[PDB]
């Protein structure tokens, strides 16, 4: 369950460690997987993590639906 | 006229807009293929690159490396070779190509010239100029030559014949080419498919370049127990899927790759790409000793 392991490291603002452990080539991820993490990433003002999520194939125009903007 | 003539010989090949592509089954003469490409259109090749990559996540620097590679190919005038259009690294190459053309335009152009099989792709209308709508393809590549004859589930069938063509062009001689009649050829490694193609390349006496998480990383680490240690270090999950005897086959292939040191070349962590390419070429030119005098 790499998602929870990622959530914990997202709480504390730690990038260098997270890149290595959760973002290696063996495992895979898609935007559908990362939408919720992205939402919190934006809300809590975690910029470098937004960079990390955008580098690894997160389509931003697809993520911003009108409901998310209302929220 | 000539196109309709070719279809009869092959026993259909228009252009898709939304470049020109051709369909060939297999065993086509490499000389005839190159002659047709020159006859119909295009021009001679001062230098052509080949790359073998299967999803992979781009890194902050890898994009710089490959953008520089494509810029150099633009500067000199070159053909690039890629396998299919499965999105990933090759799709990024296509995007860089498309960006470069509009960025510069003016004189000259670059060609991707991708190669793949008929079976892997989804169905498409068969001729004149049938439109195409998006196992998958990339829009950036200019032309893709089609291979693999008649198959529906055969995987990586074209991967053989592609290497064959990669060997042929070198043999062709052009006077006053600035390389003594031998057009240069270089391989760039981004996994297992690249490993096999490296052995084919070396057997064809073609220098290759390897970046400083796959076979390429194992090759860099190298710079029996040795093979197994590097293999286990490079990829935990990949080795487990392979059977024990497949590891012996991997040992044999790695031994073949390391057999000759001079042809192979390695990058080290702005102009590093250009320097590596030139260095690779230079080693081959130096081995013969005919350039020495």
């Amino acid at each position: 369950n790499w998602n929870g392991q990622l959530k914990l490291l997202l709480e504390w603002n730690q990038l260098d460690l997270a890149s290595d452990e959760i973002f290696t080539n063996d495992r895979n991820w898609e935007s559908a997987d990362l939408q919720d993490v992205m939402f919190t990433a934006l809300v809590k003002d975690r910029p470098k993590f937004v960079r990390l999520f955008l580098e690894n194939g997160l389509n931003l125009r697809k993520f911003l639906t009108t409901e998310v903007l209302r929220e | 006229d000539l196109a309709n003539f070719i279809q009869e010989n092959f026993k259909a090949f228009g252009d898709i807009q939304f470049g020109k592509y051709i369909r060939l089954s297999c065993d086509t003469d490499s000389e005839t293929l190159y002659d047709l490409m020159t006859q119909h259109w295009h021009l001679k090749t001062p230098n052509l690159v080949i790359s073998v990559t299967k999803n992979f996540a781009l890194k902050p620097r890898m994009r710089k490396i490959f953008s520089r590679l494509i810029y150099i190919a633009q500067s000199k005038g070159a053909w690039i070779f890629t396998g299919g259009t499965h999105y990933g690294l090759m799709k990024y190459i296509g995007e860089v190509v498309r960006d470069n053309t509009i960025s510069r335009s003016s004189e000259e152009n670059v060609v991707a010239i991708g190669i793949a099989a008929w079976g892997m792709i989804s169905n498409r209308e068969t001729l004149y100029l049938a439109h195409y709508i998006m196992y998958c393809l990339d829009n950036n590549h200019t032309h893709l030559l089609l291979v693999d004859n008649g198959t529906h589930g055969h995987p990586t069938i074209e991967a053989k014949v592609r290497t064959q063509l990669e060997k042929y062009i070198s043999e062709r001689v052009i006077p006053e080419s600035n390389y003594g009649g031998k057009i240069p050829i270089v391989c760039f490694a981004q996994g297992k498919e690249t490993l096999k193609s490296i052995n084919v390349a070396i057997k064809s006496k073609i220098p290759c370049v390897v970046v400083e998480g796959r076979i390429a990383d194992v090759i860099a680490s190298l710079v029996s127990s040795c093979v197994k240690e590097s293999l286990l270090r490079f990829l935990p999950r990949t080795i487990s899927r392979l059977s024990e005897e497949e590891t012996e086959s991997w040992i044999k292939w790695i031994k073949e790759v390391l057999e000759s040191p001079h042809l192979l070349t390695v990058i080290k962590i702005d102009e590093i790409v250009s320097n590596a390419i030139s260095f690779a070429l230079y080693k081959a030119f130096s081995t013969n000793e005919h350039d020495r005098d």
